[PDB]
C-alpha cells in the first residue's frame, strides 16, 4: 500500500536496527513540488525526489521530528505508517487526516480530569485499593 | 580549649545542615511553590523535566540523596 | 578562666614569643606593640591570647563590644537595605531600580541609616514591620 | 470582581496563592474561570497572567 | 573577485546610552531583569554575538573590533609584566648572578603580615620569586638594564592604546563590510608573509645584531655595565667583527649565495650553549631566518588580486578520492560562512601547537638559564600543557556550536563531513571500544602491580625488575635522533636535544638537561596518556557528532547546543546536548593534562634534574624512584603526592606560606564544587521559597525574584569551581615543592 | 506507558500538542473554555515522558500531566 | 576504641538519616491531612516555611562564622 | 545627555557593588595600616 520512491543519499549507520524486522517498524510518506535536500532523522542530508518520498525509520519521533522538518519545506500532506513484522501496515498520523493541533469534530476527551490539578484525593486516601491520584 | 570550641561549632554546623537538607525534604514531599502536586509523583521520581526552569532532585528522595553527603561529611 | 589561663603578662611563653614578634605592617615597632596589647589578655600554655565570651564585663573587649559594634554595622546595613526595596517598590519600574541603583532615593536612605534601632522599634511596635501570614505566598501543605 | 478590581488568590497550587493580582477581564460566559488575573511578579514558566473562578478570589481594593 | 578596503562609515555611533541599557544587545533581555535569572543571561549571552543579530557581517564587524579589546588587555598585561620588571623586580641583580639570585618581580606592601611573602631572592631584594621565565626572556632578548624594560613597558601602553583605539575605530567609525572578511586568500597571504614571515625575519635581525652579541659577550663573563649598549654593534662594527668575524664580509656574500660566509653568526650547532645551557643564540638567529624565508615564500601560495596562486576552494573540491565521496567540496562555505567554524578550528589547532611548544621548550630549553631554574622550567610546562588542554575543548565546543548552528545539509551533501555523519555510530563505537581496551591494558596493569606488590609477590609485577613493557619503538627514536648529528643530519654537531641522547649537560652544579630514558614505567604511564586523551576524544567527537541528532533526540538541533535535557522520559535525557558534551570532556582533559604534569614532574626529578659532583655521578631530586615507585597507584601516592606535598603543608611562617594557603584554598573551592555537580536545581529552588518566605515576612523580598541557578548554569558553575580547585591545588603543590627542591 | 490527564483549567491554547515529539496529544471539541477546544491524550501508548508538553502549557498550575508509569520500548524511545 | 567509635558514629548517621527518610515517605504516602485536622502534625507542617527558613539561617550563621575564624586563624 | 548615562552605568549594580567594596576594603586596609593587630577592644 506505501508508494513513494526512497530518497537519494538516504544512507547512514543511524538507520533501521534488529528492532525493524522483530518488532516494529515506521514508514514516512510525502509528496514534494521538486527534489531538494533536507537533513535525515539520524543524520545525512538526504535528497527529496519530485512526488511521492518513501522513508522508513525506527521510531515514530522521526516520523514527527522529519514532518517538523517538512513543514518548513511548506509540506503539510505528510503520512506516518506504524508496520508490523507481519506486514500489517498501519496509518497513525495524522489519525483521522487532519493534525491534532486543529480542532476535529468526532474526536472524544480521553484521560480528561473534571477537576483543578489541586482537587486531586491524597494518596493516604488511595492506599490499598487499585486506583491513582490522578484518575 | 579553642581547637575542641571550633570542631564543636563545626560538628553544630553539620547537624543543623543535615536537618536542613531532611526537614525541607520531608516538609516539601507533599508539594512546594515549584511542584504544587508532589505528592501525587511519590517519594522518589527523577525530577518534573526541564519546564518552569528546571526541576532536577526535587522529589523528597533526593533530600535523603543530598542530605547523606552532609551525613557523611558531619 | 580554665583550662591553663594566665595573664599573658605572667605566661612564660608568651614573652618567649614578643622577643621574636614579627612586624606586622611598615612600622618597625609593629611586632613589640602587639604583645604590648595582648599583655592584657589571657594566654594558654603555648602563649597565645585566648578570648572569653561569656559576658564577663573585664573581658567585654573580647566579644562583648566587637558584638554591639558587629551588630550596630550589620543592622545598619539591613535597615538601608529593606528601606531601599521599600522605597522603590512605591515606583513603577521596581525591578530596573534593584540592577541600576537610584541614588537619589539610595543615598538619604544610607545616611539616616546611623538610626536604625530607633526605626527598628518604631516598625516593631506599629505592626509595619512584618506581613501577615494569610497575605504571604506559601506551598499547599 | 470587574476589571481593575485588585484580588488575592485562594487556589492552594496557583504560584500566586495569597499574593494579589489586578483583574484583566472577566469573561461573560458559562466558562468555569471567566476571572483573567494580571501579577506583578512572573511565576515559574515566566507568565504573568493565569484565568480564575470567582471563588477561588477575594477583591481586596 | 579582487581583494581591496571596503569599508562603511560611522556604522554606529559612540554614546554611554547603551552602557546605562544592561542587556541592550538582546531583545529577551532589552525588556529588563524579572528573575535573578534575567542576570546570569547577561553575562552568559554578552559575547555571544550571533544572538545579538542575524547579519553576518554585524558579527564580523564585533568579532574585529572585540580582537582589538583582547590585543589591548594583553598587550597591557605584557607591559604590565615588564614594567614590574623594571620597576619591582632584582633583574640588574639575577644578570649579574644568574645561578645564585632567584628571580624576582612581585613585592607585596607591609599589612597584616603578607610582608612575609617578601622572601631572601638573593641580589640584596625581597619579593614573590617569579616562575613565569620573563627574566631569562628578556636576558634572551638582550636587555641588559632596567631603561631598557621602562621604554618597551611605556611602548607596550602605547600599543596597547593604539590596539584599544583600532577596535573602537573599526567598529564605531570604519567597520569592514563582509566582502573584506571573505579574503581568506589575502588574509593567509599577508598573515603568512607579514605577521610571521616578516616578524620571524625582523626578529632573525634583532638575534642576529642585538640578542647573539650582547649574550656571547655575557657568557664570556663580561660585567653587565662593561658590555657595549645593542646600539654600539650597529654603530661601531668593530666590536660586532670581534665576536663575529663573519661579518666583515659585509652584506655582499648574501648576494652573491657565498652564505658560509656567515657560518659563525648563523650556525647549526645543536644541543645547548654549555655557559647558559640554553640553546645557541646563532642557532635560533638561523631558525628565524630559515623559518622567515619558508613562511615569505609560503604566503606567496594564494591567488590574491593578480591570477597568480591557488583559490583554496578549488584545492579542497579537488581532494576527493574512492572512500570520500565529494571529499572536501562544501568546507570552503563552511569556514567562510561560519566563525565557530573558523574558532572550532583555530582553537583546536592552537591548543595542539601549545602543548608541543610544552614540550619542545623543556627538551630544547631555548632561554639563556632557563634549564637550570626547574622552578620556571617545570611551571612554564604545566602552564602551556593547561593553555594547549582548554583550547583543545574550545576547539570541540564551537566544533559542536557549529554543526547545531552553522551547519547547512545542502552545502555538506556527500562530502568528508556529511558522510562521518552518516557512519557516526561506527566511529564512536570503535572509539569507545578502544578507550575501554586502553583502560584495562593501561591502569590495569598498575592495579595489577599494586595487588602483586600488596600481595608480596613484585616477581609477578609489570616492571624492569619483573615482567618488562619495555618501549622499543620510543628507545629506537631516541637512538635515531641521537645518532642524527654526523650521519643523517651530518652538519649538526650535537642531537637537537640532549634527552634523547649524548651527554649530561650540566651548568653550576645542577644538569641542564641528559638522556631520559624510557623503561616500564615510561611504557605505562604514556599508555595512561594515550588512554586519557582516547576518552576525551570519545567525549568531545561524541559532542560534536551527535549535537544535531541522536537515535534518542531525533531534533536535539531544534532544541540548540546548550540545552539541560529533554526531560525525564525516553528512561532520561540529562546532558544530551553539545555543551554536556563539552562539559564532561573538560573533567577529561582535566583529569588527562593532571597525569600529563605528573608524569613531568616526576620524571625529570627522579631521572634529569639534580646535581652534578666534580666526578660527574648526577645525584637526582628524587634519586632516581620513578622506575620503581610509578608502576603502582600507591606509589604515585606515596612517593609523588604524600612525599612532595611536605613543603608546601610545612610553608606557614615562611616566604612560602601563600602556597600553603592557596593549596588549603583550592582544595575548598574544589570541594565546593561538588555542591553544583552531585545537587540538581529543583531542591534548591524550593529551599529559595522558603528563604524568599522569610523576606516577604519582613517585606525585604526582592522585585527580582530569587531563581536557583539553571540547570546548565549549574553544571557551568560546578566544572568551572572543580577545575579552578583541582588545577590552583597543583600550582599551588607545583610552585611550594620546586621553589624549595628545584 | 506513561499516563497523560487533561485538567478543567485547560484555555485550549493547543501548545502541548504543537510540542509532542510523539503525537500522543490532541485538539477535541470543548465547551469549558474561550477557544471552545480541550488537550486529549488519546496516544498515550506513544507517550516518551518527555513533559515537552507541559513546559509548553501556560496555565498555573499545569491543565497537562504526565505521570511516568511502566516503562515498554516506545516509551524507553529505543530504536532497538 | 577507635574503631568502635568510629563504627557506632556512622551507624548513628544512617539510622538518623533513615529517621528523616522514612518520615519523608509517611508525609508523602501515608499521611492523610483530614484525620490529623488540628493537632500537632497538621501546624507544623502550616509554618515549614519559618522552620526551614531558621534552619537556613542558622546553618548559614554557624558556616559562615566556623569557617570564617577557621581560615582567619589559617 | 551623556553625563546621566554614565551616572547611571555607575549606578549599575556591579559597578556600584565594586566602587562600594573598594572603598569599604580601602578603609579597612587603613585602619589596619595605622591600627594594626585589634583581636579585641583593649580596656
Ligand atoms: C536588604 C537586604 C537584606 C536583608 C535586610 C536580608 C534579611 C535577611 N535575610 Mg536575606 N539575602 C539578601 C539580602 C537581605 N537579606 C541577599 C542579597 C541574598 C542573596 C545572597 C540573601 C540570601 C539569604 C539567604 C540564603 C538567607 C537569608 C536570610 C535572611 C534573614 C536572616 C539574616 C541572614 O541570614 O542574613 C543573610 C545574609 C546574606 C546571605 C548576605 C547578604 C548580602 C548583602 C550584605 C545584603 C544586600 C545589601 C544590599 C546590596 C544593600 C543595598 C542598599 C542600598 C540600595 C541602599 C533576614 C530576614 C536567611 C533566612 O531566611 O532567615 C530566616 C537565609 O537563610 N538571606
Ligand atoms: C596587567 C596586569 C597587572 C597586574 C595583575 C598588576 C599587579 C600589581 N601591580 Mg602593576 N602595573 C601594571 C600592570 C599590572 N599590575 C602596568 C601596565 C603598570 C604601568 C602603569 C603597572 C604599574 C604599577 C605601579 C607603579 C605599582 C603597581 C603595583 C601592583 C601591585 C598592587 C596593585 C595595586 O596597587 O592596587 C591598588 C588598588 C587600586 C588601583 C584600586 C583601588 C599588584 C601586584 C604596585 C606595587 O607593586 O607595590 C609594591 C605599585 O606601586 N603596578
Ligand atoms: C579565543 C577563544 C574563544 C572565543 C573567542 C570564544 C567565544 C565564545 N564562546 Mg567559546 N570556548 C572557548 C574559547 C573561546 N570561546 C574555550 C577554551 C572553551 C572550553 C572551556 C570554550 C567553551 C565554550 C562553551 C561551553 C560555550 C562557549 C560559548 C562561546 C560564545 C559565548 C561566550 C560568552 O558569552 O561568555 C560569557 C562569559 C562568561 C559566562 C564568564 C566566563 C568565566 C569562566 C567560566 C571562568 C573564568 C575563571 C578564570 C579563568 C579564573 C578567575 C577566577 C576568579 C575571578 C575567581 C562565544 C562565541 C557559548 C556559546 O553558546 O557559543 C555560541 C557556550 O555555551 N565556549
Ligand atoms: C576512579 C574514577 C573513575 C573510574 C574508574 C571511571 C571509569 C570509566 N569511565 Mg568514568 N568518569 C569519572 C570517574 C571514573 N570513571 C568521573 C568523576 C566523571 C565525571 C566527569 C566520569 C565521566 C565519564 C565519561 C563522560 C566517560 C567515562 C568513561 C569511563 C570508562 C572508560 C573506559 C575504560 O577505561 O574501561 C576500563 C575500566 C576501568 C579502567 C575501571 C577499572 C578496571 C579494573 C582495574 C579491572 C577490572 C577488575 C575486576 C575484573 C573487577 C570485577 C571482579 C569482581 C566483581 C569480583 C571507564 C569504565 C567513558 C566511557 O565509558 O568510554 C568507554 C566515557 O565516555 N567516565
Ligand atoms: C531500620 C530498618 C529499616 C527498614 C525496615 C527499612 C525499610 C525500607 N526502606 Mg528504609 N532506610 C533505613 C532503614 C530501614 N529501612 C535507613 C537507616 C536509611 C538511611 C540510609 C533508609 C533510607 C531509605 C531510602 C532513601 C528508601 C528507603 C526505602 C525502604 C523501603 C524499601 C527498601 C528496598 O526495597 O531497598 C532494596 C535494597 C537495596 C537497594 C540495598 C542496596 C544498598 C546497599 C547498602 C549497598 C551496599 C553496597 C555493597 C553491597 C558493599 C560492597 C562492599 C565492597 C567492599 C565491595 C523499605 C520499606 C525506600 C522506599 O521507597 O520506602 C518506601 C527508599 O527509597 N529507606
Ligand atoms: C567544601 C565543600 C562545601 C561547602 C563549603 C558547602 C557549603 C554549603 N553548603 Mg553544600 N554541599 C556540598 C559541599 C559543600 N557545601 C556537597 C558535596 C553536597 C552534596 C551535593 C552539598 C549539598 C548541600 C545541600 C543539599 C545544602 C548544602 C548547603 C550548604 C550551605 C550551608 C550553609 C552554611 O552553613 O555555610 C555558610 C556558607 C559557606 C561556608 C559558603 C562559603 C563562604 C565563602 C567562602 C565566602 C565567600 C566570600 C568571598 C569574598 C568570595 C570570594 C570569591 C570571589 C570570586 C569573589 C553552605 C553554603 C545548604 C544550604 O544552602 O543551607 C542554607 C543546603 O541545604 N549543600
Ligand atoms: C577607600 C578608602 C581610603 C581611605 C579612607 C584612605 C585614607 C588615607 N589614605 Mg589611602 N589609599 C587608598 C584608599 C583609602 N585611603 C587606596 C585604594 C590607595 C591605593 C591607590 C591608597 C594609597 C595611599 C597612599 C600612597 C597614601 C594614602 C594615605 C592615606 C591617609 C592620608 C590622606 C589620604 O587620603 O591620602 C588617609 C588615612 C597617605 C598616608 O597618610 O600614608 C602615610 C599616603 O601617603 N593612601
Ligand atoms: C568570619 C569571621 C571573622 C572575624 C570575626 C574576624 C575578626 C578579626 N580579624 Mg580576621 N580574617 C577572616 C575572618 C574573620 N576575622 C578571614 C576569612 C581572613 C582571611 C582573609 C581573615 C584574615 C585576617 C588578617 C590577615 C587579620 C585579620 C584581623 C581580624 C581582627 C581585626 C580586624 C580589624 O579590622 O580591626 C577592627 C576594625 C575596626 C574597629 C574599624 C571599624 C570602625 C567602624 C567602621 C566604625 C563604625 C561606627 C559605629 C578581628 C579580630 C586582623 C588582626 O588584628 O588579627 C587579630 C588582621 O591582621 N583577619
Ligand atoms: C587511516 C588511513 C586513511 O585515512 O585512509 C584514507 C581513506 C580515504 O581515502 P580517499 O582516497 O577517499 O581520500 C580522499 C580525500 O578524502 C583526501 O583528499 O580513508 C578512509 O577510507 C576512511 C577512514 C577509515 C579509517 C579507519 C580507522
Ligand atoms: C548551591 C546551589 C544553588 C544555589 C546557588 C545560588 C542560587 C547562587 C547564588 C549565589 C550568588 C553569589 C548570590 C549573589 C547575590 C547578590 C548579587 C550579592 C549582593 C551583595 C554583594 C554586592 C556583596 C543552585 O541554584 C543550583 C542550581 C543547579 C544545580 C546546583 C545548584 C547548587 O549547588
Ligand atoms: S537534567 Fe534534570 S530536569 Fe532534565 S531530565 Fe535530568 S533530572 Fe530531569
Ligand atoms: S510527555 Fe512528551 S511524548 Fe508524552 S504527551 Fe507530553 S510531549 Fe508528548
Ligand atoms: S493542556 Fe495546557 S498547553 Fe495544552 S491546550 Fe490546554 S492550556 Fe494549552
Amino acid at each position: 500500500t506505501l508508494s513513494g520512491k526512497t530518497p537519494l543519499f538516504a544512507g547512514s549507520t543511524g538507520g533501521l536496527l534488529t528492532k525493524a524486522v522483530e518488532e516494529e517498524k515506521y514508514a514516512i510518506t510525502w509528496t514534494s513540488p521538486k527534489a531538494q535536500v533536507f537533513e535525515l532523522p539520524t543524520g545525512g542530508a538526504a535528497t527529496m525526489h519530485e512526488g511521492e518520498n518513501l522513508l522508513y525509520i525506527a521510531r515514530k519521533e522521526y516520523g514527527i521530528a522529519l514532518g517538523g522538518q517538512l513543514r518548513k519545506f511548506k509540506i503539510t500532506n505528510y503520512k506516518i505508517y506504524r508496520i508490523l513484522p507481519s506486514g500489517e501496515t498501519t496509518f497513525i498520523h495524522p489519525a483521522d487526516g487532519v493534525f491534532p493541533e486543529k480542532v476535529n469534530a468526532g474526536r472524544e476527551k480521553v484521560r480528561f480530569n473534571a477537576r483543578s490539578i489541586g482537587e486531586n484525593p491524597n494518596p493516604s486516601q488511595v492506599k490499598f485499593s487499585g486506583k491513582a491520584t490522578y484518575d | 580549649g579553642p581547637g575542641d570550641f571550633l570542631v564543636h561549632h563545626a560538628i553544630a554546623l553539620g547537624l543543623h545542615t543535615t536537618t536542613l537538607i531532611l526537614v525541607k525534604g520531608a516538609l516539601d514531599a507533599r508539594g512546594s511553590k515549584l511542584m504544587p502536586d508532589k505528592k501525587d509523583f511519590g517519594y522518589a521520581f527523577p525530577c518534573d523535566g526541564p519546564g518552569r526552569g528546571g526541576t532536577c532532585d526535587i522529589s523528597a528522595w533526593d533530600s535523603f540523596y543530598l542530605s547523606l553527603f552532609w551525613a557523611l561529611n558531619t | 578562666l580554665g583550662a591553663d589561663l594566665t595573664p599573658c603578662a605572667e605566661n612564660p611563653a608568651f614573652q618567649a614569643l614578643a622577643k621574636n614578634a614579627r612586624n606586622t605592617t611598615a612600622d618597625p615597632q609593629s611586632g613589640q606593640k602587639r604583645f604590648e596589647r595582648y599583655s592584657q589578655a589571657l594566654c594558654g600554655p603555648e602563649g597565645y591570647p585566648h578570648l572569653i565570651v561569656d559576658g564577663r564585663l573585664d573581658r567585654a573587649g573580647d566579644f562583648l563590644i566587637p558584638s554591639i559594634l558587629f551588630l550596630y554595622i550589620a543592622g545598619w546595613i539591613g535597615w538601608v537595605g529593606r528601606a531601599y526595596l521599600q522605597a522603590i517598590k512605591k515606583d513603577s519600574d521596581t525591578e530596573q531600580k534593584e540592577i541600576q541603583l537610584d541614588l537619589g532615593i539610595a543615598l538619604p536612605i544610607i545616611a539616616t541609616g546611623f538610626a536604625w534601632p530607633a526605626a527598628a522599634v518604631k516598625e516593631l511596635l506599629s505592626g509595619e514591620l512584618t506581613a501577615k501570614d494569610s497575605e504571604i505566598t506559601v506551598s499547599p501543605r | 470582581v470587574q476589571r481593575g478590581s485588585k484580588v488575592r488568590i485562594l487556589r492552594p497550587e496557583s504560584y500566586w496563592f495569597q499574593d494579589v493580582g489586578t483583574v484583566a477581564s472577566v469573561d461573560q460566559s458559562g466558562i468555569k474561570y471567566p476571572v483573567i488575573v494580571r501579577f506583578d511578579k512572573v511565576n515559574y514558566a515566566g507568565i504573568n497572567t493565569n484565568n480564575f473562578a470567582v471563588d477561588e478570589l477575594i477583591e481586596v481594593e | 573577485k579582487k581583494a581591496r578596503v571596503i569599508v562603511d562609515k560611522d556604522p554606529v555611533p559612540t554614546s554611554f546610552e547603551k552602557w546605562a541599557q544592561p542587556g541592550h544587545f538582546d531583545r529577551t533581555l532589552a525588556r529588563g531583569p524579572k528573575t535573578t535569572t534575567w542576570i546570569w543571561n547577561l553575562h552568559a549571552l554578552a559575547h555571544d554575538f550571533d544572538t545579538h543579530t542575524s547579519d553576518l557581517e554585524d558579527i564580523s564587524r564585533k568579532i574585529f573590533a572585540a580582537h582589538f579589546g583582547h590585543l589591548a588587555v594583553v598587550t597591557i598585561w605584557l607591559s604590565g609584566m615588564i614594567f614590574h620588571g623594571a620597576k619591582f623586580s632584582n633583574y640588574e641583580a639575577w644578570l649579574s648572578d644568574p645561578l645564585n639570585v632567584r628571580p624576582s618581580a612581585q613585592v607585596v606592601w607591609p599589612i597584616v603580615g603578607q610582608d612575609i611573602l617578601n622572601g631572601d631572592v638573593g641580589g640584596g631584594f625581597h619579593g614573590i620569586q617569579i616562575t613565569s621565565g620573563l627574566f631569562q626572556v628578556w636576558r634572551g632578548w638582550g636587555i641588559t638594564n632596567s631603561f631598557q624594560l621602562y621604554c618597551t613597558a611605556i611602548g607596550g601602553l602605547v600599543l596597547a592604546g593604539l590596539f584599544l583605539f583600532a577596535g573602537w575605530f573599526h567598529y564605531h567609525k570604519r567597520a569592514p563590510k563582509l566582502e573584506w572578511f571573505q579574503n581568506v586568500e589575502s588574509m593567509l597571504n599577508h598573515h603568512l608573509q607579514v605577521l610571521l614571515g616578516c616578524g620571524s625575519l625582523g626578529w632573525a635581525g634583532h638575534l642576529i645584531h642585538v640578542s647573539a652579541p650582547i649574550n656571547k659577550l655575557m657568557d664570556a663573563g663580561v660585567a653587565v655595565k662593561d658590555i657595549p649598549l645593542p646600539h654600539e654593534f650597529i654603530l661601531n662594527k668593530s666590536l660586532l667583527i670581534d665576536l663575529f668575524p663573519g661579518f666583515a664580509a659585509g652584506l655582499t656574500p648574501f648576494f652573491t649565495l657565498n652564505w658560509g660566509q656567515y657560518a659563525d653568526f648563523l650556525t647549526f650547532k645543536g644541543g645547548l650553549n654549555p655557559v647558559t645551557g640554553g640553546l645557541w643564540m646563532t642557532d635560533i638567529a638561523h631558525h628565524h631566518l630559515a623559518i622567515a624565508v619558508v613562511f615569505i615564500i609560503a604566503g606567496h601560495q594564494y591567488r590574491t588580486n593578480w591570477g597568480i596562486g591557488h583559490s583554496i576552494k578549488e584545492i579542497l573540491e579537488n581532494h576527493k578520492g574512492p572512500f570520500t565521496g565529494e571529499g572536501h567540496k562544501g568546507l570552503y562555505e563552511n569556514l567562510t560562512t561560519s566563525w565557530h567554524a573558523q574558532l572550532a578550528t583555530n582553537l583546536a589547532f592552537l591548543g595542539s601547537l601549545t602543548i608541543i611548544i610544552a614540550h619542545h621548550m623543556y627538551a630544547m630549553p631555548p632561554y639563556p638559564y632557563l634549564a637550570t631554574d626547574y622552578a620556571t622550567q617545570l611551571c612554564i610546562f604545566t602552564h602551556h600543557i593547561w593553555i594547549g588542554g582548554f583550547l583543545i575543548v574550545g576547539g570541540a565546543a564551537h566544533a559542536a556550536i557549529f554543526m547545531v548552528r552553522d551547519y547547512d545539509p545542502v552545502v555538506n551533501q556527500n562530502n568528508v563531513l556529511d558522510r562521518v555523519i552518516r557512519h557516526r555510530d561506527a566511529i564512536i563505537s570503535h572509539l569507545n571500544w578502544v578507550c575501554i581496551f586502553l583502560g584495562f591494558h593501561s591502569f590495569g596493569l598498575y592495579i595489577h602491580n599494586d595487588t602483586m606488590r600488596a600481595l608480596g609477590r613484585p616477581q609477578d609485577m609489570f616492571s624492569d625488575t619483573a615482567i618488562q613493557l619495555q618501549p622499543v619503538f620510543a628507545q629506537w627514536v631516541q637512538n635515531l635522533h641521537t645518532l642524527a648529528p654526523g650521519g643523517t643530519a651530518p652538519n649538526a654537531l650535537e642531537p637537537v636535544s640532549y634527552a634523547f641522547g649524548g651527554g649530561v649537560l650540566a651548568v653550576g652544579g645542577k644538569v641542564a638537561m641528559m638522556p631520559i630514558a624510557l623503561g616500564t614505567a615510561d611504557f605505562l604511564i604514556h599508555h595512561i596518556h594515550a588512554f586519557t586523551i582516547h576518552v576525551t576524544v570519545l567525549i568531545l567527537l561524541k559532542g560534536v557528532l551527535f549535537a544535531r541528532s541522536s537515535r534518542l533526540i531525533p531534533d536535539k538541533a531544534n532544541l540548540g547546543f546548550r540545552f539541560p535535557c529533554d526531560g525525564p522520559g525516553r528512561g532520561g535525557t540529562c546532558q544530551v546536548s553539545g555543551w554536556d558534551h563539552v562539559f564532561l570532556g573538560l573533567f577529561w582533559m582535566y583529569n588527562s593534562l593532571s597525569i600529563v604534569i605528573f608524569h613531568f614532574s616526576w620524571k625529570m626529578q627522579s631521572d634529569v634534574w639534580g646535581t652534578v659532583d666534580a666526578a660527574g655521578n648526577v645525584s637526582h631530586i628524587t634519586g632516581g624512584n620513578f622506575a620503581q615507585s610509578a608502576i603502582t597507584i600507591n606509589g604515585w601516592l606515596r612517593d609523588f603526592l604524600w612525599a612532595q606535598a611536605s613543603q608546601v603543608i610545612n610553608s606557614y611562617g615562611s616566604a612560602l606560606s601563600a602556597y600553603g594557603l592557596m593549596f588549603l584554598g583550592a582544595h575548598f573551592v574544589w570541594a565546593f564544587s561538588l555542591m553544583f555537580l552531585f545537587s540538581g536545581r529543583g531542591y534548591w529552588q524550593e529551599l529559595i521559597e522558603s528563604i524568599v518566605w522569610a523576606h516577604n515576612k519582613l517585606k525585604v523580598a526582592p522585585a527580582i525574584q530569587p531563581r536557583a541557578l539553571s540547570i546548565t548554569q549549574g553544571r557551568a558553575v560546578g566544572v568551572a569551581h572543580y577545575l579552578l580547585g583541582g588545577i590552583a591545588t597543583t600550582w599551588a603543590f607545583f610552585h611550594a615543592h620546586i621553589l624549595s627542591v628545584g | 506507558s506513561h499516563t497523560v490527564k487533561i485538567y478543567d483549567t485547560c484555555i485550549g491554547c493547543t501548545q502541548c500538542v504543537r510540542a509532542c515529539p510523539t503525537d500522543v496529544l490532541e485538539m477535541v471539541p470543548w465547551d469549558g473554555c474561550k477557544a471552545a477546544q480541550v488537550a486529549s491524550s488519546p496516544r498515550t501508548e506513544d507517550c516518551v515522558g518527555c513533559k515537552r508538553c507541559e513546559t509548553a502549557c501556560p496555565t498555573d498550575f499545569l491543565s497537562i500531566r504526565v505521570y511516568l508509569g511502566a516503562e515498554t520500548t516506545r516509551s524507553m524511545g529505543l530504536a532497538y | 576504641q577507635a574503631a568502635l567509635y568510629t563504627h557506632h558514629q556512622y551507624i548513628a548517621i544512617f539510622l538518623m538519616v533513615g529517621a528523616f527518610a522514612h518520615g519523608a515517605i509517611f508525609l508523602v504516602r501515608d499521611y492523610d491531612p483530614e484525620q490529623n485536622k488540628g493537632n500537632v502534625l497538621e501546624r507544623v507542617l502550616q509554618h515549614k516555611e519559618a522552620i526551614i527558613s531558621h534552619l537556613s539561617w542558622v546553618s548559614l550563621f554557624l558556616g559562615f562564622h566556623t569557617l570564617g575564624l577557621y581560615v582567619h586563624n589559617d | 545627555d551623556q553625563s546621566s548615562y554614565l551616572i547611571k552605568f555607575i549606578s549599575t549594580a556591579p559597578v556600584a557593588a565594586t566602587i562600594w567594596l573598594t572603598i569599604t576594603a580601602g578603609i579597612l586596609i587603613e585602619f589596619n595600616r595605622f591600627f594594626p593587630d585589634l583581636l579585641f577592644h583593649p580596656l
